[PDB]
């Protein structure tokens, strides 16, 4: 179990850790979060009480270093930093753990939600989508645009998701125009899986990371990427059986976790109705179709 | 974006464009089988690709052999249309290639866009106009060449005959659509109008009769009467 200490909490803020969140008051004696499970990536995120604009946060893996949060009064936000001095970090953490000024990551023992949302998400891949190579952790916020969004303006602060475009030469083989547009299996299996992602775990990991950024930061381009990667599978006649089974589980847990009140903006009516009711894989996502029909029958 | 009544004069400017109509590509007769079921028999079709400024018509004849052994023919017809339009553009010299292609039915947009990915600078546009190009098969010489074809074939026409010697492209296109709208609303009456007077002939190298200017006004007036009427006969007014 690992710990992300906080130097202090000088501004009132809602702090998220993975799917949990809690309110900290201005200058409350809050010194961080303890008992964070090892073996998973995590996201610690923020929404200032004064400015609900800009949710922002940091993806990290405690196996990659000792990280802590301190407020920066010049840039006006809680920044993740790394403590290089291990002994110093141990002492600062133990003292705060003794004074009980930390919240405990509140995982219920039965609960596999976070694992199921992050099963294929790896910190090394996150760091390639979010390019800032001097830090081991990755900052995301509501307003960052994707590489594909910029092609349609600061390249350093972008989300470099894999570009997927159904009406592109990459997607459409000369002489197979109709075939490849109506059945995307070529594009899915040869171009993306074999060519770009190398395997379906890396594909699913980017899909999961895009959903999480859409849900935690309301990041619009992430939401586009999540739906694009779903649609590319649902619109492929030929998908490995294991990939369909795993996708159904992935989507099921995303749909389960989505706040009921955010469905109107984070779910694309067209993509979902196509995937569940029209596409090649309309009969292949049983768990996802059941939760969608019972939780958001309005969208459909 | 879309083509409508507001940007209608764009059609006659000096940017090469083409209208593409796919309504006569996949054509069928519906009939009963010996067992009393229903079946279709395809008949030859055509793509109607028209330069509205010049009158040049690229009539790609769609021979029924192209449907043999194929499924979902209405969907395939849109892709076959787009393949043939793309092949046409590629056959043209660069300075003759269109800068825009306007499709008369929105279902053609994605098929054409995909087939024209090699031409990112050619804008593919829909239109809000209800253009009557489906009536092209009421022009006898066009129907004749489609029905006689025994193989895929492209035939070139000037759908304006020699009118551009005397009138502008805007007027020529208005006359064309009036004639076609008439032929679409009541083909018999429209054809009666065009041919009642046997002293006005169709030149061997033309599609429509050799009317004088004054005769064209009389003709155009009768076609508008027909269209307004049939609109009464239809709505009882
Ligand atoms: O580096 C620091 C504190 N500091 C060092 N130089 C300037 N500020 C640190 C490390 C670990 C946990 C924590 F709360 C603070």
């Amino acid at each position: 179990m690992n710990t992300v200490p906080f130097t202090s909490a000088p501004i009132e803020v809602t702090i998220g850790i993975d799917q949990y969140s809690f309110n900290v008051k201005e200058n409350q004696p809050f010194h961080g979060i303890k008992d964070i499970p090892i073996g998973h990536v995590h996201v610690i995120h923020f929404q200032h009480a004064d400015n609900s604009s800009m949710r922002y946060g940091y993806w990290f893996d405690c196996r990659m270093g000792n990280f802590y949060i301190q407020y920066d009064p010049k840039d006006g936000l809680y920044k993740m930093m790394e403590e290089r001095d291990g002994a110093k970090f141990e002492n600062i953490v133990h003292n705060f753990k003794e004074r009980q000024m930390m919240v405990s990551y509140p995982k219920i023992d039965e609960d596999d939600t976070w694992y199921n949302l992050t099963e294929f998400v790896q910190m090394d891949k996150i760091r390639k989508i979010v390019r800032k190579d001097e830090n081991q952790f990755s900052y995301v916020d509501s307003s960052m645009t994707t590489v594909q969004e910029n092609e349609l303006s600061d390249p350093a602060h972008s989300l470099n998701y894999t570009v997927i475009n159904f009406k592109s030469r990459e997607a459409i083989r000369p002489g197979h125009e109709m075939e490849d547009f109506l059945d995307k299996s070529y594009y899915l299996n040869t171009v993306m899986l074999q060519g770009i992602f190398k395997n379906s775990s890396n594909y699913f990991g980017e899909l999961q990371f895009a959903f999480l950024n859409a849900m935690f930061f309301g990041n619009y381009g992430s939401s586009l990427q999540w739906h694009a990667m779903i649609e590319l599978i649902c619109s492929s006649a030929t998908v490995p059986k294991h990939m369909l089974d795993k996708l159904d589980e992935i989507l099921y847990y995303q749909i389960k976790t989505l706040p009921e009140q955010y469905s109107d903006i984070l779910l694309n009516e067209r993509v979902w109705n196509i995937c569940l009711y029209s596409s090649f894989q309309k009969n292949s996502l049983h768990n996802t179709e059941k939760i969608m029909e019972n939780k958001y029958p309005e969208l459909l | 974006g879309a083509m409508n009544s507001s940007n209608y004069a764009e059609l006659f400017n000096n940017d090469i464009k083409l209208f593409v109509d796919d309504t006569n590509v996949y054509r069928v007769t519906v009939h009963k089988t010996f067992e009393g079921n229903v079946a279709t028999k395809a008949i030859n079709g055509c793509i109607f690709t028209l330069n509205p400024k010049t009158g040049h018509l690229f009539l790609k004849i769609i021979h029924t052999s192209v449907w043999a052994g194929q499924k979902r023919l209405s969907q395939l017809a849109k892709w076959k249309t787009a393949e043939e339009v793309s092949a046409l553009v590629r056959s043209l010299p660069k300075e003759e290639q269109p800068k825009q292609i306007i499709v008369t039915r929105k279902a053609m947009l994605d098929p054409l866009e995909v087939h024209m990915l090699d031409f990112p600078n050619i804008a593919i546009r829909p239109t809000e106009l209800r253009l009557p190009f489906s009536a092209a098969m009421s022009i006898d010489k066009l129907s004749d060449v489609v029905m006689k074809a025994t193989e895929p074939q492209m035939v070139l026409f000037n759908i304006y005959d020699d009118w551009l010697d005397r009138i502008s492209s805007y007027t020529a296109f208005s006359r064309l659509t009036l004639l076609l709208r008439a032929l679409k609303t009541n083909e018999e009456s429209a054809k009666m109008i065009l041919l009642s007077d046997p002293t006005i002939t169709i030149k061997s190298y033309h599609l429509w009769p050799s009317f004088t200017d004054e005769q064209w006004i009389t003709i155009e007036s009768q076609m508008r009467d027909l269209i307004l009427t049939e609109y009464g006969r239809k709505y009882n007014v």
